[PDB]
């Protein structure tokens, strides 16, 4: 964990995030939806649960991106919840929830659900 | 074309 | 939003969190599972999406708690995704994902889903 | 279970469903989105898991509605997954997934998630 | 849809289901968790939403399995919600909810969430 | 105005 | 060893 | 008795 988590991760669709795992549970970094442009970039923040493992368990973690920067304000935020698995083919497997701000009439359509896998390659 | 995807 | 979000929130079951919403999208604070004891306390971090609203929309937000402190290490992390609605009965409505670190054999049982509502009262 | 499940159920928003629980695990009936009109009515089908309980456990169940009838074809289907709890205030507590048919470009926006509680009153 | 859905489907882990799509929205069949044994077999029932498509949209569908047969009663039920995409590499992409009967104290741990892809091969 | 709700 | 998986 | 609840 920690050192294994620090670095650049890529999903299937071509989004990228860069994250530092700090000593006491902190995750900080940036998410780029498209690896071309210098602002599809958004701030990310989260937490991971460091633990002694003797059985090859994953490391539980989570992070949030609010979809606002200097070029775009999409009135929404996503959370990813999942686990880090290290080794020669390290990956982070996640499920995600994306919520949009709605009126109260429309609150039943506010939250989409999906899943993502990130690899180092 | 939500920023998560595009 | 921001000033409206800053303060103490309570859910139906009696957990509490205390959060500061910073000027540029930051949420920081602590979650106490039981409002009695001085460590059922865990660090929280997240993001919210501030926007001009002319139609009474909610403010989209999200946060993560990793379930490790000086008394307990539960090898898991929860993310909450939802929206703030202000006014005389302000509330935060959320859905959540709780993931535990597992072996790869057990990864299908790693993530629970549920929902929570927080109020100021 | 079974006999306790058979009957008319109402959620918070005012939708209604009427269900028969058959002897070998079958649930069949109809869902009316609005209890006024004679077709906001759609066919429902599902299954429940009957078991000897000695500890006051709920009965696990699930059902599907495809949103097509003689007046409307909304190109979508919802599944509800949850449990029946009987007694003087019987209820069914559920989480749901609503999926719309999309092109492959739009498949990330295809599935909404939410929750519902049904009571007899 | 319909004729394209009727047949045998396999997921990544090696479970199998066999389904008939009837003329008016019905899905009926059986799910075998392990394709070896003659009862890892459980009844399935669901619905699909047939529609004229001019843009290559998927067909929305859903089904339920209650986990009880003559050899096993696991006190739980799963719902799968997703869409059929046809053609030379036809697939069904799904998200699922698995709920176990619990006491009311344990109801927060009752529902797991995950995802599955089925192919004909 | 999805049929689940309306 | 839930019947969905095993 | 997960810390989220207890």
């Amino acid at each position: 964990a920690e050192a294994g988590i620090t670095g650049t991760w890529y999903n299937q669709l071509g989004s990228t995030f860069i994250v530092t795992a700090g000593a006491d549970g902190a995750l900080t970094g940036t998410y780029e939806s498209a690896v071309g442009n210098a602002e599809s970039r958004y701030v990310l923040t989260g937490r991971y649960d460091s633990a002694p493992a003797t059985d090859g368990s994953g490391t539980a973690l989570g992070w949030t991106v609010a979809w606002k920067n200097n070029y775009r304000n999409a009135h929404s935020a996503t959370t990813w919840s999942g686990q880090y698995v290290g080794g020669a083919e390290a990956r982070i497997n996640t499920q995600w929830l994306l919520t949009s701000g709605t009126t109260e009439a429309n609150a039943w359509k506010s939250t989409l659900v999906g899943h993502d896998t990130f690899t180092k390659v | 074309c939500h920023p998560q995807f595009c």
